[PDB]
């Protein structure tokens, strides 16, 4: 009565964007709406989760940089992503080289997320710039063009 | 590569070294000008710098070059065809120098000539160059000097103090040469020597020929231990010589080492005769051809991620804001020097992942 509304089972579409229309997904993907005009996708939007599993992973890498990846689906004309997921890759606070290990590590996660029923596929990726603001370098300038040009829904 | 041997050719060009008095005209310049081609297309310059420098410095302390003009054009020459700066900038020091010595020289001699000193003022001569360039060590080392030369130093050092006052002056005793009087029975005939032979020939002088041992004669010297018995060769293993003026060994041997105790002794009707007849006034010259004076790979990888670090951090710098940060960041390494970070420089701006402004010289764009 002091809250009103209250919550015992209801829901709204707050609720309803954590699913999976897998005709609704295998449609807008055949019919590859953004692959006609380049002024599409403008709206981005992250789970908290992710948000703070990023946060974490960058903190634990500490001075150095760190670099993971993330889960999440596209609608319409928006992103949507609620997974982060990390990686174990090291280097210098300036560069760091994907080894053989994340190569080993992702497909393994994907697969261990798939048998948990996790539904959800490879997004993106996020990387951690240690002071120098929050821009893409020329080889993440090279990277995001070839992840763009090869497998078309991406954001970095 | 040949390196040395190349540099020799200059030494045979640009003086009269030693064996370098085939010299006919100025073509012979053009000549050098290809040699200089050769430093162009080999690798390796650092050896032939240090070379020429060594040359250089051999030929202007002793003031034995042919010409003076090709000398001063040699070190454009060099510039021209491509050399480090740091080299260029000692050499035209080094000429300064030189030329600032002779007015030094000449207002020393003009002042004091009523003191006498030891020996007149017209046969002493001062040379004092900048230590920073014309000279790397900094080890002294005694020679004992005589009495006749005591006189001499101190009034060249207060002179020094009076006229430019706030710098101290380091004699340097290993490139000193002058001319002695020896008085050996048939034929007085003049010898060249340094400070180190004057020395250890003067050593025997206070009581006739007689004979003295070789610890005798380094208590009497006071020399550098090891290297007295390097002047010992310079006075015993003489190269094309028909009798050495100090004609001793004892127990034969050889002069490069095992002296032991072998007692040396001058000869007093030694046959030092030029072209072995009659040594009315002859000269001989015994200075010769002495001129005394973490692995890179793995250690130059280490910098430039620093540089790139850098780079990446800010994209806009100035050289100078560059070699601030790079020695602020590698301080905790080695600390770094002048030629590493220049060569890093253009190795950097050769491989294009930075940008020379054009606008500003000095401005630098990240890629």
């Amino acid at each position: 009565t002091w809250e009103l509304a209250n919550n015992m089972q209801e829901a709204q579409s707050i609720d309803e964007i954590y699913k999976y229309d897998k005709k609704q997904q295998q449609e807008i993907l055949a019919a590859k709406p953004w692959t006609k005009d380049h002024h599409y996708f403008k709206y981005c939007k992250i789970s908290a989760l992710a948000l703070l599993k990023m946060v974490m992973h960058a903190r634990s890498g500490g001075n150095l940089a760190v670099m993971g990846l993330m889960l999440g689906k596209v609608d319409g004309e928006t992103m949507i992503i609620m997974d982060s997921f990390a990686l174990p890759v090291e280097g210098t606070e300036t560069r760091v080289n994907a080894q053989a290990a994340a190569y080993e590590y992702m497909a393994a996660y994907i697969e261990n997320a798939k048998q948990v029923g996790r539904l959800e596929n490879a997004i993106g990726w996020y990387h951690s710039h240690p002071g120098y603001g929050c821009w893409l370098s020329g080889i993440n300038v090279s990277t995001q063009m070839l992840n763009q040009q090869f497998q078309e829904p991406f954001v970095a | 590569k040949c390196p040395e041997l190349l540099a020799n050719y200059c030494d045979m060009l640009l003086r009269k070294t030693p064996l370098s008095k085939k010299l006919t005209s100025e073509e012979i310049e053009a000549k050098l000008k290809e040699v200089l081609l050769v430093l162009k297309y080999v690798q390796n310059k650092d050896v032939f710098m240090r070379y020429h420098k060594a040359h250089l410095t051999r030929r202007l302390i002793l003031d034995i070059s042919a010409d003076s003009e090709i000398e001063e054009n040699m070190v454009e020459w060099l510039r021209e065809v491509g050399m480090p700066a740091d080299y260029v900038n000692k050499l035209a020091r080094m000429f300064q120098d030189i030329k600032v010595s002779e007015d030094l020289n000449q207002a020393f001699k003009e002042m004091h000539k009523n003191n006498k000193l030891a020996l007149p003022a017209d046969s002493v001569n001062i040379k004092i160059l900048n230590a920073g360039a014309w000279s790397r060590s900094s080890e002294k080392v005694f020679v004992s000097l005589p009495t006749e030369l005591e006189d001499l130093i101190p009034e060249v050092e207060e002179f020094y103090k009076k006229n430019h006052s706030g710098r101290k002056l380091h004699w340097h005793h290993l490139m000193s040469n002058g001319i002695i009087t020896f008085k050996n029975e048939v034929g007085q005939y003049d010898l060249e020597v340094t400070t180190f032979q004057l020395a250890v020939l003067f050593a025997w002088n206070q009581r006739p020929r007689e004979k003295i041992s070789f610890e005798n004669l380094k208590l009497a010297t006071e020399l550098p231990d090891a290297e007295l018995r390097r002047t010992l060769w310079s006075l015993v293993a003489f190269p094309k010589l028909k009798r050495q003026v100090l004609l001793y060994e004892p127990q034969v041997n050889s002069p490069k080492d095992f002296t032991e105790g072998t007692l040396f002794s001058v000869n007093q009707e030694f046959s030092l005769i030029k072209n072995a007849k009659v040594q009315k006034r002859g000269k001989i010259n015994l200075i010769g051809r002495l001129q005394l004076t973490g692995i890179v790979q793995l250690r130059i990888l280490r910098t430039q991620e620093a540089i790139i670090q850098i780079m990446k951090m800010r994209k806009k710098i100035s050289n100078a804001q560059l070699q601030t940060e790079l020695v602020e960041i590698l301080k905790n390494m080695f600390l770094p020097q002048k030629k590493m970070i220049k060569e890093q420089i253009e190795w950097l701006i050769e491989h294009k992942y930075i940008r020379r402004d054009e606008s500003d010289i000095n401005t630098f764009i990240y890629m």
